[PDB]
């Protein structure tokens, strides 16, 4: 079972930092032919993920092409772009170019920080918000506020101030509001961006269906169907509907849920347990595939039009490696760091 | 293949606030679903 | 394929449509309750007149 | 083996649909793969086979 002993400073050195990685983040290339993944250290990994779903196949071909310092502290989101990748790192977001990230210069476009209340901490950035319809970018952290960002220019227009404590999460659903956003203080507030105000809350720990006083309120996940919204963290899985905003039913799991989504007509969940959760919409557990990682914090489905072959569920967390879903039964590979 | 009251439409379509009358709506779909959550308040 | 997926599309719609009603049949009926508010009008309006 | 064994324990198929030309030999081809792993006649086949082998 031990096949590769190390015998060297520098390769136990590299097998301790193997032992004790966390992969936070995961983004897509605008084909999808390549992933990218981002690491405790602040590194980033280049996964090309076309040469591992092909039928040539070895095993040297489930690593990184490309792995690169990018930050100092570390990565806690992408985003991608029709062109660029976004990384946001110690506190600040950098940005990266997908043509010139595969060759050897790895140089980066910009250099942008948000304005902040000077304490002495330099907060993170959990959740990086890609709007369409106007080339913007909306930053979320530490700082409890929302920063919104021109794409084009570094100039940052609206500083929205509703929470209490930091934000974990972001969302979007094109109507009036248009904007969730979810954090540490317990409540999913709504951020209308033309008058640049919060016009509604859902705390979700005031509701006695959904409490769990155990674990704590924090809300970790969102996620729209753009009249619903499904809500987890600390308290519960809950299904919500908006403009009403009542919790119509609960998902009966016991691990706290770091991140969902809606797939075609299921919820698929992840979190402090080793499976991927797919939960029916009426409350039923569908299914529990195991996955490699004994907590995930990440999922991301690949579904990008001109490459239908790179259609698969990747998922990480607090492993060196990340769990590939061919199919939503078992997982086909898994991608070392 | 297989699955498991009511308001007067232009009742509802005359009573109800525009935000929860949903003028957009003017697909069945979302129409039933302002249906329902307008008979829950 | 076309068809099965307006099928599963369709499937997800009669769920929404089931998580609603499960929630609206935990409040009592509406025309009983208007019954009942016409008689506890009538009974308010005549303890109005009374006082 | 373990693992092919690995992957028909993990999938869990928990299946009324049967209630709603033959083929004769296995197909082997690159395309289908998950077709057959969704049904259970396939895996009848595949774990009588084990038992007639062992």
């Amino acid at each position: 079972v031990p096949l590769a002993v190390p015998l060297g400073q520098t390769e136990v050195f590299q097998a301790l930092q193997r032992l004790h990685m966390t992969i936070f983040s995961q983004s897509v290339s605008p084909c999808g032919k390549f992933l990218a993944a981002g690491n405790n250290y602040g590194q980033i990994a280049i996964f090309s993920l076309s040469s591992a779903l092909s039928s040539e196949a070895k095993e040297e071909s489930k690593k990184p092409v490309v792995t690169f310092q990018a930050h100092d502290g570390p990565v806690y989101s992408m985003v991608s772009t029709d062109r660029h990748l976004l990384s946001a790192g110690d506190g600040e977001v950098k940005a990266w170019l997908w043509a010139e990230m595969l060759k050897k210069g790895c140089k980066e476009l910009w250099r942008r920080q948000p304005p902040y209340r000077t304490s002495l901490e330099v907060p993170e950035i959990n959740a990086l918000l890609l709007v369409p319809k106007e080339n913007s970018l909306i930053l979320a952290g530490g700082d409890c506020q929302l920063h919104t960002m021109d794409l084009e220019t570094g100039t940052f227009t609206r500083v929205l101030r509703g929470h209490t404590d930091y934000i974990h999460c972001l969302a979007l659903r094109e109507r009036s509001p248009e904007v969730l956003s979810g954090g540490e203080d317990g409540a999913v507030r709504l951020w209308d961006l033309r008058t640049a105000k919060e016009v509604q809350t859902i705390e979700v720990y005031k509701h006695e269906e959904c409490s769990r006083p155990h674990n704590g309120r924090w809300i970790g996940c969102l996620a729209t169907d753009s009249d619903w919204m499904v809500c987890g963290g600390g308290p519960a899985l809950t299904l919500w509907h908006l403009r009403s905003s009542t919790p119509t039913t609960i998902f009966p799991i016991r691990a706290p849920q770091k991140h969902v989504t809606f797939y075609q007509d299921l919820i698929l969940s992840a979190g402090q347990g080793r499976c991927v959760n797919q939960w029916q919409l009426s409350g039923e557990l569908k299914a529990q595939v195991p996955g490699s990682s004994p907590g995930l914090l990440s999922l991301s489905l690949n579904q990008q039009p001109a490459a239908p072959e790179c259609k698969v569920l990747t998922a990480a967390g607090n492993s060196c490696r990340v769990d590939v879903f061919t199919n939503l039964g078992y997982r086909a590979f898994s991608l070392s760091f | 293949l297989e699955f498991k009251d009511l308001v007067s439409l232009e009742e509802f379509y005359k009573e109800a606030p525009p935000d929860i009358s949903k003028a957009e709506v003017t697909d069945p779909h979302q129409q039933t679903l302002a249906r329902l959550d307008w008979e829950l308040e | 394929k076309k068809q099965i997926l307006q099928a599963k599309r369709i499937r997800k719609n009669r769920q929404e449509y089931d998580a609603l009603a499960k929630v609206i049949q935990h409040h009592p009926d509406r025309h009983e309750t208007l019954k009942e508010l016409e008689a506890l009008g009538k009974e308010l309006e005549h303890l109005s007149h009374i006082k | 083996s373990e693992e092919v064994l690995a992957v028909f324990k993990s999938y869990k198929l928990d299946d009324k649909m049967e209630e709603l030309v033959y083929f004769a030999k296995f197909l082997t081809s690159e395309k289908l793969m998950d077709l057959q792993l969704s049904d259970s006649n396939f895996r009848r086949h595949i774990l009588l086979q084990y038992l007639i082998l062992f």
